[PDB]
């Protein structure tokens, strides 16, 4: 629990979620498949511009 | 009443395939209760929450 | 707690046997003879009756009443 | 008061997890963010009294 | 036993397992468990999630 | 010729055909192979079912035989050894004492 | 994983740089053998197999 | 290398409830003995 | 007008409307239940 | 005892003994309905001690009045011009037995 092992070396984050996991067939092996209600919630901040 | 077979591909790994008109018709319905409390507590001096 | 309406897997209606099930196991009727003279022949219809609890008759006994 | 559009309807809301100061008549957030401990440190609490504390 | 396809309406070609078996459903929903964040409170002492 | 099997098709090792997709046409082709397979066995598999029973599990009338004799054989082999041991008889092997 | 409950996390970096680094040194598509000695862990699974 | 005086840590590291902090209660410690040693050798 | 608490035991209506300490106006119980709401409640049948 | 929601969904299932094909659809919102696309029931049973009751004190058919609910204590409420088009006792649940 000490500052090196605890907070410097790996520490928690925001922006991240989780769920239990189910099987789908029909997606590529590049894909994951992300619900509505978690899409809601995590941000990506665009750049405006032309 | 389950059959055993291989049925769709969506049942690779110990996942399982479940009959919509039987949960449409109560199967696996269930109930979860939760409690809330709180409490009115009389002070030193002659006051009280209300 | 109570029965349901209808047999969960061909839809059924098994609501309404209750009653006249426990008439005829009181007859020294057995469990087979009571469910083929109710008419339920397909197996998913019989363990709608044949392994029901009724709870609802001890739960009643802790409901307030006058 | 509402820097922004000078109105008074400022309300305290939260969204999904994050907790802001909010006018209410153009949107503008004022103050974001808390400070608050965790279990991890609920664990130690100890008392004083203050007339102790106090001498 | 002798089973027929519902989706393409045709016989299956082996027979089938079939029958009733006791069934349990645990406590464990996926209701309870989805979780997500964005931005929120922070700890004191230091000054992380 | 042959049946595709875990060997050519599973994650075993090379000889893998998406191994050779991979390594000699790119990975677009191998990612892209690996979904066909994934939509298209489905279709046939659970239309033509495949299942497992207590029947595919009973024991067939020669075995039982065999087991029969086999168990006998074993255990009077056994009897026999330490017949020779306890008299002091049995030879002894080589590399350890008689125990 | 095996679909018995399990669970897993997700990261949603931030910058375009991370994406980048994520999409062409952590792609699913270019990551098809073990560096331990190259031979390919995504294949097909059980039932694909049958 | 042989100590006379310490700083005292800020609060910022030191939260206002642990009902304070265990270093807070080590450092009233402290300079009570002090001041017990103090006016005792006076 | 002052509200109604249904005692745990007896089930006789009680009005308190007060800081009276809580206890049955027939039986000695200490437990009361509030009454059923009247607005209407509109549920799916599914 | 029987939760709304329960309750609801066991009411859900008893079939009615209407006719589907001269009614239409219910659109969108509009939750009031009206004669064209709707029906109406009203259930409403109240359960109290038997004045007749005799010193047995033992059988629940006899120590109260209508403490089993069943489907035939529901009474159709006509809306609009209904009450001429459907003869008495056309409309109705079907079964009348179902607790
Ligand atoms: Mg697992
Ligand atoms: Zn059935
Ligand atoms: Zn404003
Ligand atoms: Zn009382």
């Amino acid at each position: 629990q000490g500052r090196f092992r605890g907070n410097l070396s790996g520490k928690r984050v925001d922006f991240s979620g989780r769920t239990v996991i189910s099987p789908d067939p029909n997606l590529r092996i590049d894909e994951v498949a992300v619900p509505v209600h978690v899409a809601k919630i995590l941000t990506f901040p665009e750049k405006v511009n032309k | 009443t389950v059959a055993v077979m291989s049925y769709s591909g969506y049942d690779i790994e110990d996942a399982l395939v479940l009959n919509k008109a039987s949960l449409d018709r109560g199967f696996g319905r269930c109930l979860v209760y939760k409690n809330a409390k709180c409490t009115l507590k009389r002070y030193t001096n002659q006051t009280f929450d209300k | 707690m109570i029965i349901p309406v209808r047999c969960f897997t061909c839809g059924k209606i098994v609501g309404n046997k209750w009653e006249a099930y426990l008439g005829l196991l009181q007859a020294e009727y057995t469990e087979g003879d009571a469910l083929d003279a109710l008419g339920l022949k397909r197996y998913c219809c019989r363990r709608m009756l044949l392994a029901h609890v009724d709870l609802i008759e001890k739960l009643l006994n802790y409901a307030p009443l006058e | 008061r509402c820097p922004d559009c000078g109105s008074t309807e400022l309300v305290e809301d939260s969204h999904y997890s994050q907790s802001q100061l909010v006018c209410s008549d153009c949107g503008c957030v004022v103050t974001e963010g808390v400070l608050t401990t965790t279990f991890s440190d609920e664990g130690n609490l100890r008392e004083v009294t203050y007339s102790r504390s106090t001498g | 036993d002798y089973v027929t396809s519902g989706i393409t309406g045709e016989p299956l070609e082996a027979y089938i397992y079939f029958g009733p078996v006791y069934y349990q459903k645990l406590k464990h929903m996926v209701l309870d468990k989805m979780h997500a964040r964005a931005r929120g409170p922070r700890a004191v002492l230091t000054r992380q999630p | 010729s042959g049946s595709m099997d875990k060997g050519t098709l599973g994650s075993g090792s090379k000889n893998n055909i998406f191994y050779i997709l991979l390594r000699d046409w790119g990975q677009n082709e191998a990612a892209d192979a690996m979904s066909r397979l994934a939509r298209l066995a489905p279709v046939y598999l659970s239309n033509r079912g495949f299942s497992i029973g207590i029947g595919d599990v009973t024991p067939g009338q020669g075995l039982l035989k065999a087991k029969y004799e086999l168990l006998n054989a074993g255990y009077k082999k056994c009897d026999e050894y330490i017949e020779a041991l306890n008299t002091g008889k049995l030879q002894q092997q080589p590399g350890c004492t008689a125990e | 994983a095996d679909f018995d409950g399990d669970e897993m996390n997700l990261h949603l970096p931030q910058t375009e740089e991370a994406k980048a680094e994520a999409l062409v040194l952590m792609g699913t598509k270019a990551n098809l053998v073990t560096p331990r000695n190259g031979e390919p862990l995504i294949a097909a699974i059980q039932d694909f197999l049958t | 290398l042989i100590l006379t005086r310490l700083l005292v840590p800020p609060l910022c590291i030191r939260p206002s409830v642990v009902n304070e902090d265990d270093l807070t209660m080590k450092l009233t410690e402290i300079i009570f003995l002090n001041d017990v040693i103090k006016k005792h050798r006076i | 007008q002052p509200m109604i608490y249904i005692c745990g035991e007896c089930h006789t209506e009680n009005e308190i409307k007060s800081r009276d300490p809580i206890r049955c106006r027939e039986c000695g119980y200490r437990i009361m239940y509030k009454k059923r709401t009247k607005r209407l409640v509109v549920f799916d049948a599914r | 005892i029987v939760q709304d929601e329960i309750l609801a969904h066991r009411l859900g299932l008893i079939p009615i003994h209407a006719d589907p094909r001269l009614f239409e659809y219910r659109n969108q919102g509009d939750e009031e309905g009206t004669e064209i696309d709707t029906l109406q029931f009203r259930l409403q049973v109240r359960c109290t001690r038997n004045p007749h009751a005799a010193k047995d004190s033992s059988d629940p058919n006899e120590l109260y009045v209508n403490h089993k609910v069943y489907t035939r204590h529901m009474t159709w409420i006509p809306l609009g011009n209904q009450a001429d088009l459907f003869p008495e006792g056309t409309i109705r649940p079907v079964h009348d037995d179902i607790l």
